[PDB]
């Protein structure tokens, strides 16, 4: 029984599967802030389901069968030639970070779509909340045009709106001077020639704008770098919160039902990621959409519709 | 709202319906429009946003009215025959502000000014029921007392809706306007012929309702709402923009589709009674309506507009949406033709 | 007629239904099959037409329309191929399905016997027809081309059917063979001036009549090559074979009606055929030369004469296979050069020999060099116009001199002279572009070894 | 038809011409709205009890009870529009076709 | 030649609150994307 | 830039991979195939037996028919004293004037 109307109106309620422990955790922080180890640990010793930081193929992973797909298929936006040449006049830096905001738009409905159908929490990297950082450190930085960032806060307004804040916030705090150490470290060719004056808008916007807007309805908890190490220190502040502010006590079956019934409609949640505002660095033409369109369908998998591709090893489509 | 609340709430915007069906009474009809426009107001403001509370405020005030109006003309029609029957009115006042009554209801011009803007500010979903579902009941009350309705008021009406329509629908590019208009002056064509033929009010009606419920259905599909982001779905479903120019050459009377059976049987009835000025005024200003049918076909199906490099992720999923009886509602909406003569069966 | 209605509708299946790369083929094969069947339509008789059945019948007018129809989907498919290979697969054969469709209607149109389903069918044609000049042609203009080639026609389409339906009501029937008994003459009356004006408008605007031909350079230049050989070949003989049929109705107010526009194409003879001295496009100069040979159908219809009928059924059908080779000529040079100005590509004998006696023999034709069957129909017209009124010789002399003028002026400028010496991709010419003028000027000349079946009912 | 009528029935042309000419507030004009169900009102009970129809006595206070219903839904939209705009006028609601 | 399509300048003439631009029409913005117009 | 648009792609010459293409597809077993249906069905089939089928008509509209009975009505008219031809096309015996 696919989930609608008629499943709620049968049993299938929110209220009857989510319990204390049916909480949606972000682990924020800047570049090589050690997020990505702190939320794999925090997952593991609550029960909750871990979400990788959605990137430039997350979308991918989700559908068909999991594998990447040719970059030609994700727009050609790359996080290495963002680094290599942020200026770049093809518009690769905004085109990439529209990209961005779109998987984690998909990746956050997939997440409360976990939560609300069974029950389990959830921990992700970062989410559409904070992912205006790196928008106005582009800004700041003359990588993006100004144009760019209004065309960002037309499809944050209208995408943004239609879902509920985290109940946790983790931040990892670490200063600039470290960061860039912790980059050379791992020594990535592309990632190395990050500036320092980049990453500092990262934590301004960090700072500024995130932390104090999201402490008026989240659980806010700011880490440093020494403290982020203890993960038991981390489970034992989250299962000692109280939770008393934010819009998740407003909630009840009536309303969680139809925050469920947009977070399954993939194509319903990205409605307004593709708004048409001729912005050169998002628009592509029509023969170029249009040759592309056709090599997608082309691929394995992709002609029909998920369990109609004979190709792939689909039997019974005659009685399906 | 609830799902069960839903079901309710339409069950009583359908029952209201059948009660000025049914009704024998004029007292019944006043009855069921009262319930009708009350359980309209909840699913035209589901969104709780300024602009569902502009049109559900502009609906009320404008139906309230009409309501009121058609009261005098029930007891206007009392005082000068002393019953209630729904039939021909006594009265040459009763009868004029029962058609003005209903004129305000259908939305028809020189009182349409609240269409456009009531429907652009409510749902795709609520906006099919008000252009379909809610002419209904205004059309079977004129059915019934046509004798005696002023022959130069009722086609007065009908002009003014086809010319206001036609040419109100130019000047547009949200899609909720654009079927507002198209919904104007599609009721002057009902009301035109109404003297003469009141079946052909019944094509006119039901071939109408096909078509616009498959035009929102399509809109709903996509959830397109301006021009620009129905040009986008030759990039996301190319199935949908053929379909959808299908639909809109067969709203604008083009043969060999459906949608010139009722612009051909209207213009055989009204010159069989030596109409034809009228008829011949009509046909020419309807391609006021077939000129911005055909620009959305250019910006969806007969070229390909810019896209955005965002909508390649939307290839990856597939529509979701219920789209319930789209399959039969285009073939009928297009595919009718040659079997015209079945509308023997309104008779 | 329905030998040749269910054989076209299966034309759709078999493309739909085929291997990818085999449309064209399994499209072009089975098209000139049915193309061979048509000629069956030849048993007709010299006092009774074919009448099939209660909806369908064919006479001596219908028939040679109803061949040339069907011969040119083959030629219409020939010519498709090259523009259109970098195209996906389903709009390849979404763009034959339109062209089945319009064949389709148009066997329809020229054989009904009921007047209101002849009106329908006729106007059936403009879908097809609107949704392959606005989606597969190439230049900005398409759009404004399309709206124009359909606003023209449904402004005085929508007035006929008012006036068809008006008939019905008064004589009590539409079908053809009931009017030539129950025809009344229609009294001189205000009433009746607007009646004739109803019944005739529709199909002036589709000849096209001067004055009301702005759609026809629009459309019938922006088009695909496919869609400009239909539009000029079969789609403006709709105007005419209408006339012919509804004209029937109209006496005998015909004779003082026919003035002004008796006037507007004689004249309107002389203007167009002198635009295309000093028209820059190829493919427009060609577009206005089919507003000059339509001129004298129109004449030639008004004036209701056995002669002029004669002439008018010649006319329209080697104007068919005219027009519609120039086109394709045109369409050659644009296939390389990727332009459509006259003046571009030069002296391009000197580099396609056989291309330029194609230029020649289309060109010989377009002049109505006799004995072709151009010269036949128009010197049958210029008889029966001489015995209206002496005068006109004047005007049919007069453009008969500027017709041979931009007939050669085009094959000059074009052809003949030094090369562009920048142009350097002119590549031999193909066998699909030979055989494909080959099938256009052998019909048109064989024909004149037996021209009666081209003469029409007057025959 | 008595002069009684001459004067309920200007006063259902009094409460219309009200209606349709707004002034500033919509509380006003829901008031003109509900001043035409008394005129109704009064004018239907008069011919009903002056005719001595008597199953008709029952149709007054059927108009009563759905025009009230009808007017409950009225104040509920100037509520809304008020919380909204902070006050009821009728101008702030033009953002459809502005 | 390839065949044209839409370009954004010719798509921008379908995208303000009205197709004709007058003087008493150039103050008006097309409507917000989702309906809501923000609080105030 | 103004957006992401694919270069105009240049034009193929169909002659540089099958010199001996003949216009119709890339493919030369296609190419060839396509030919060879329209050379038969076009000029084998259409031309030659259409022009034979039309040249030995039955007659088409009754002309060899009409000069055949006209020499027998000029034989007999003749052969009697008859008018070769008749000025009124209807006796006049059973047509009754106006007044
Ligand atoms: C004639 C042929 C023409 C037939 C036209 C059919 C049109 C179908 C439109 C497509 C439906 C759709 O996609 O949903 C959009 C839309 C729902 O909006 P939504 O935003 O997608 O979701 C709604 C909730 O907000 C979402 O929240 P939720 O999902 O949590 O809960 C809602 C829940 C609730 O579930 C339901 O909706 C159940 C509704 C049952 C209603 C009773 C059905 C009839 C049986 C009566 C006994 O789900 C639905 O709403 C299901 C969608 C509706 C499907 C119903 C289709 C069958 C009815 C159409 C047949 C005509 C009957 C009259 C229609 C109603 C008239 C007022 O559907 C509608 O509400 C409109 C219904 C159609 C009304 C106009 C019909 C034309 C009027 C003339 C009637 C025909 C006869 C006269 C001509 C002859
Ligand atoms: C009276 C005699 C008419 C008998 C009609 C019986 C079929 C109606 C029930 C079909 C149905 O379940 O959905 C209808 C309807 C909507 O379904 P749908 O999306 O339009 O059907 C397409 C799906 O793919 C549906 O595909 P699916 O895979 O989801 O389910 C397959 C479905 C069977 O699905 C179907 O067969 C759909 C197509 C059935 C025809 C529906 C159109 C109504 C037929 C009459 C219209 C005639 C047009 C006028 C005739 C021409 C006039 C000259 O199987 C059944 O439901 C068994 C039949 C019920 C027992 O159900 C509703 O929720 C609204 C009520
Ligand atoms: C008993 C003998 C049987 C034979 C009879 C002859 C057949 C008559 C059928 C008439 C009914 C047609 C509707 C039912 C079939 C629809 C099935 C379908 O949608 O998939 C096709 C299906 C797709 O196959 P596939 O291998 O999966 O490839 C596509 C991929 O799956 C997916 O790849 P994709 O995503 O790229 O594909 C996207 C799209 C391509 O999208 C694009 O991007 C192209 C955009 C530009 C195209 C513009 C041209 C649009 C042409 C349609 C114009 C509509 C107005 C019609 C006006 C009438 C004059 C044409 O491709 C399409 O599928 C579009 C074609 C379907 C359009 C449905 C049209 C429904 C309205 C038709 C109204 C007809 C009224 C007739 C008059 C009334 C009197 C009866 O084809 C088949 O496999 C076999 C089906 C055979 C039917 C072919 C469809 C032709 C329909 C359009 C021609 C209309 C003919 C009208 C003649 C009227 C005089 C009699
Ligand atoms: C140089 C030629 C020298 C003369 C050769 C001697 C033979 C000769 O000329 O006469 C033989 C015949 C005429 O000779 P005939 O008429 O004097 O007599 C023939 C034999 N008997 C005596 C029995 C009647 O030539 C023809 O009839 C040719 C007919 C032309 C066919 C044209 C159509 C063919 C293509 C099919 C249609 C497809 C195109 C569609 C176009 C639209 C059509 C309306
Ligand atoms: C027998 C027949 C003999 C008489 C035939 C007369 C010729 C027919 C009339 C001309 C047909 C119309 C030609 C096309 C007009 C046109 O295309 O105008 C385009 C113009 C430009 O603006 P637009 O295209 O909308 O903006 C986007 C640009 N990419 O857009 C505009 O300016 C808007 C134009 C809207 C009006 C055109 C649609 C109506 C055409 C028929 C006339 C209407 C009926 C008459 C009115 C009835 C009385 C009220
Ligand atoms: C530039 C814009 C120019 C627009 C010109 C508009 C002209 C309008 C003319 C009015 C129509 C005249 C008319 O009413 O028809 C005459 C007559 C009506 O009276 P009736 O009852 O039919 O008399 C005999 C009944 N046994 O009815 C009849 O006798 C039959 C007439 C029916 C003819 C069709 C409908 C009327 C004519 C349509 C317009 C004709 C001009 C077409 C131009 C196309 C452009
Ligand atoms: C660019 C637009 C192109 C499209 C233009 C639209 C078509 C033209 C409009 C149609 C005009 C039709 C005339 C309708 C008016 C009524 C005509 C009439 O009743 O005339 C009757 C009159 C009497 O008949 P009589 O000549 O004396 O001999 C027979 C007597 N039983 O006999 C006569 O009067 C003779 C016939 C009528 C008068 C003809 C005068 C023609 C003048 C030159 C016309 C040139 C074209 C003008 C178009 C400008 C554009
Ligand atoms: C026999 C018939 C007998 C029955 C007759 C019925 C009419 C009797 C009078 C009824 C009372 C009048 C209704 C109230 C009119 C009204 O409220 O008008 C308000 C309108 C708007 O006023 P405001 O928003 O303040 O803007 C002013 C800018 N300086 O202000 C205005 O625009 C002008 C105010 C004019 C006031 C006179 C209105 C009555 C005359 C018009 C009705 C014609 C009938
Ligand atoms: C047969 C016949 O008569 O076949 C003769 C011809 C081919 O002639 P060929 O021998 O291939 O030489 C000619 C070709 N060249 C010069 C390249 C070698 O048929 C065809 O191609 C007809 C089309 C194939 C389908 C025929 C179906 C008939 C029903
Ligand atoms: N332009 C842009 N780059 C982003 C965005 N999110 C991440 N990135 C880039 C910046 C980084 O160089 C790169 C890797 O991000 P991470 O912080 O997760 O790297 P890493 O796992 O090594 O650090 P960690 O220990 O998890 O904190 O991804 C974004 O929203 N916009
Ligand atoms: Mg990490
Ligand atoms: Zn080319």
């Amino acid at each position: 029984l696919q989930y609608g109307p008629l499943a709620y109106i049968l049993g299938e309620k929110a209220t009857k599967k989510m319990t204390e422990k049916s909480k949606l955790i972000t682990v924020d922080g800047n570049i090589c802030s050690g997020k990505s180890k702190l939320a794999k640990e925090i997952a593991e010793k609550l029960g909750l389901k871990h979400f990788p930081e959605a990137g430039i193929h997350y979308v991918d992973s989700t559908t068909g069968d999991g594998k990447p797909l040719p970059v030609q298929f994700s727009g050609n936006c790359s996080l290495e030639k963002f680094y290599d040449d942020p200026k770049s006049n093809d518009g690769n830096s905004y085109r990439l970070q529209a990209w961005l905001y779109a998987s984690r738009l998909l990746q956050y409905a997939d997440a409360l779509e976990h939560l609300l159908s069974t029950g389990q929490g959830v921990v992700l990297e970062r989410s559409i909340y904070s992912d205006f950082v790196f928008l106005e450190a582009m800004y700041r930085q003359g990588f993006i045009r100004k144009q760019c960032v209004d065309h960002y806060n037309q499809v944050k307004k209208v995408t943004i709106c239609e879902y509920l804040p985290p109940h946790v916030v983790v931040y990892v705090d670490v200063p600039v001077p470290e960061v860039q150490s912790r980059i050379q470290k791992k020594g990535n060719p592309h990632e190395m020639k990050i500036t320092s004056a980049y990453l500092q808008d990262i934590e301004n916007a960090y700072k500024g704008t995130f932390l104090p807007e999201m402490s008026e309805k989240c659980e806010v908890l700011q880490y440093s770098a020494w403290e982020a190490q203890d993960a038991e220190k981390v489970v034992e502040d989250i299962e000692y919160l109280k939770y008393d502010k934010g819009p998740w006590l407003d909630q009840n079956d009536r309303k969680l039902h139809k925050l469920r019934m947009l977070v399954q409609d993939k194509l319903e949640v990205l409605n307004y990621t593709s708004i048409p505002v001729f912005l050169p660095e998002v628009t592509v033409g029509a023969h170029q959409s249009d040759q592309v369109f056709q090599e997608f369908t082309e691929l394995p998998g992709r002609k029909y519709r998920a369990g109609y591709n004979e190709d792939v090893g689909d039997k019974w489509i005659w009685l399906k | 709202m609830n799902p069960i609340i839903f079901i309710i709430i339409l069950l009583t915007i359908m029952l209201g319906t059948i009660i000025v069906m049914i009704s024998s009474h004029w007292l019944l009809v006043w009855i069921g429009f009262e319930m009708n426009m009350l359980a309209i107001i909840p699913i035209m403001m589901k969104n709780h946003n300024p602009r569902a509370t502009e049109a559900s405020t502009k609906y009320f005030l404008t139906q309230s009215t009409a309501s009121m109006l058609l009261m005098m003309a029930v007891i206007i029609n009392l005082m000068f025959s002393g019953q209630w029957t729904v039939m021909k009115l006594f009265n040459p006042m009763a009868s004029m502000l029962m058609t003005m009554a209903l004129a305000m209801k259908l939305g028809m011009a020189p009182f349409h000014f609240w269409v456009p803007e009531v429907t652009q500010g409510i749902p795709l979903s609520s906006g099919l029921i008000l252009l379909t579902w809610q002419k209904l009941a205004p059309m079977s009350v004129l059915y019934q007392i046509f004798p005696s309705i002023n022959l130069n008021l009722i086609l007065t009406l009908s002009v003014l809706s086809i010319l206001i329509g036609g040419w109100g629908g130019l000047n547009q590019t949200q899609l909720r306007k654009i079927m507002a208009y198209s919904s104007i002056a599609h009721m002057g064509w009902m009301t035109a012929v109404l003297p003469y033929n009141p079946t052909m009010t019944l094509l006119n009606l039901i071939i109408y309702i096909i078509m616009t419920s498959t035009m929102f259905t399509m809109f709903m599909a996509n959830s397109t709402t301006t021009t620009l982001s129905l040009s986008h779905t030759w990039n996301k479903t190319p199935i949908m923009t053929v379909l959808i120019l299908a639909t809109l050459l067969s709203m604008g009377g083009l043969p060999p589709l459906s949608g010139f059976m009722p612009k051909w049987m209207i213009i055989q009835e009204m010159t069989k009674n030596n109409s034809i000025i009228l008829p011949t005024f009509m046909a020419i200003t309807a391609l006021l309506n077939l000129y911005f049918y055909m620009r959305l076909t250019y910006s969806t199906t007969l070229t390909m507009f810019p896209s955005t490099n965002n909508m390649k992720m939307k290839w990856q999923f597939p529509l979701m949406k219920k789209m319930t009886f789209l399959p039969t509602m285009v073939v009928l909406s297009t595919m009718m033709l040659p079997l015209t003569p079945m509308l023997s069966v309104l008779e | 007629m329905l030998k040749y209605i269910i054989p076209t509708i299966m034309l759709m299946p078999l493309t739909w239904l085929s291997k990818n790369n085999m449309i064209w083929v399994n499209s072009t094969a089975h098209s000139l099959l049915i193309s061979f069947t048509s000629l069956l339509l030849m048993n007709q008789f010299g006092d009774n037409s074919l009448n099939f059945s209660l909806l369908f019948f064919s006479d001596s007018l219908s028939t040679p329309l109803l061949i040339l129809t069907m011969w040119l989907l083959p030629l219409m498919l020939m010519a498709s191929q090259h523009h259109l290979s970098k195209e996906n697969l389903t709009r390849k054969k979404l763009f034959i399905t339109m062209l089945i469709s319009l064949q389709l209607f148009l066997i329809m149109t020229f054989t009904a016997m009921e007047l209101i389903l002849f009106y329908i069918l006729f106007e059936a044609t403009l879908v097809p027809t609107l949704i392959i000049i606005t989606r597969w042609g190439n230049q900005t203009e398409r759009l404004n081309a399309g709206l124009y080639f359909l606003f023209y026609t449904l402004a005085g389409s929508l007035p006929l059917l008012v006036a068809l339906i008006y008939i019905q009501n008064t004589v009590g029937s539409l079908n053809f063979l009931m009017l030539q008994y129950w025809v009344q003459p229609v009294h001189n009356s205000w009433s009746n001036v607007f009646m004739w004006l109803a019944c005739m408008m529709a199909f002036m605007v589709k000849m096209p009549l001067y004055g009301l031909h702005l759609w026809l350079p629009k459309a019938h230049v922006e088009a695909p090559i496919a869609g400009s050989m239909v539009l000029a070949a079969v789609l403006l003989k709709l105007g005419g074979y209408g006339m012919l049929r509804i004209t029937l109705i109209l006496n005998p107010m015909t004779d003082f009606m026919a003035y002004p526009f008796i006037m507007l194409s004689l004249w309107g003879m002389i203007m167009t055929s002198s635009i295309c001295l000093r028209q820059t496009d190829l493919k427009s100069l060609i577009a206005y030369s089919s507003v000059s040979h339509m001129a004298l159908v129109i004449v030639a219809i008004l004036i209701q004469t056995p002669w002029s009928y004669m002439g008018a059924t010649a006319l329209m059908i080697a104007h068919g296979l005219t027009s519609s080779m120039l086109f394709c000529l045109a369409n050659s040079n644009y296939e390389r050069i990727h332009s459509r100005t006259m003046i571009l590509a030069r002296g391009l004998q000197t580099l396609l020999p056989l291309m330029a006696t194609w230029w020649l023999l289309a060109s010989l034709t377009n002049l109505a060099l006799p004995p072709t069957i151009n010269l036949i129909g128009e010197l049958f017209v210029v008889m029966s116009t001489f015995s209206w009124s002496n005068i006109t010789i004047i005007l049919m002399g007069v453009n008969m001199v500027i017709t041979a003028l931009y007939s050669l002026y085009m094959l000059i400028m074009t052809q003949r002279g030094k090369y562009t010496y920048h142009i350097n991709n002119i590549s031999p010419s193909f066998t699909r572009e030979n055989a494909l003028m080959s099938l256009h000027i052998l019909p048109l000349l064989l024909l004149t070894l037996n021209p009666k079946i081209i003469l029409g009912p007057l025959y | 038809m008595s002069m009684v009528y001459m004067n309920i029935m200007m006063a259902f042309t009094v409460s219309l011409v009200g209606l349709l000419m707004y002034r500033s507030h919509l509380m006003s004009s829901l008031l003109c709205l509900e001043g035409m169900m008394l005129s109704l009102f009064v004018m239907a009970a008069l011919t009903i009890l002056n005719s001595h129809f008597t199953l008709a006595s029952m149709m007054p206070i059927i108009l009563l009870v759905f025009a009230a219903c009808e007017a409950a839904l009225g104040l509920s939209l100037l509520v809304m529009v008020s919380n909204t705009y902070g006050t009821d006028y009728v101008q702030n609601l033009n953002l459809l076709q502005c | 030649a390839r065949q044209w399509q839409p370009d954004v300048e010719w798509a921008e003439q379908y995208g303000g609150a009205v197709m004709y631009p007058t003087k008493e029409t150039a103050h008006w913005k097309p409507p917000p994307w989702n309906d809501v117009d923000p609080p105030k | 830039l103004r957006w992401q648009e694919d270069p105009e792609p240049e034009d193929e010459n169909l002659y540089e991979k099958n010199p001996d293409s003949h216009g119709y597809d890339k493919d030369p077993a296609v190419d060839i195939w396509n030919m060879r249906v329209v050379f038969f069905f076009g000029f084998s089939i259409v031309l030659v037996l259409g022009s034979t089928f039309v040249a030995y008509l039955p007659d088409y509209r009754m002309q060899e028919w009409a000069r055949r009975e006209a020499e027998r009505l000029v034989k007999y008219r003749e052969a009697h004293g008859l008018p070769i031809m008749e000025s009124n096309c209807f006796d006049p015996s059973k047509i009754q004037l106006p007044e």
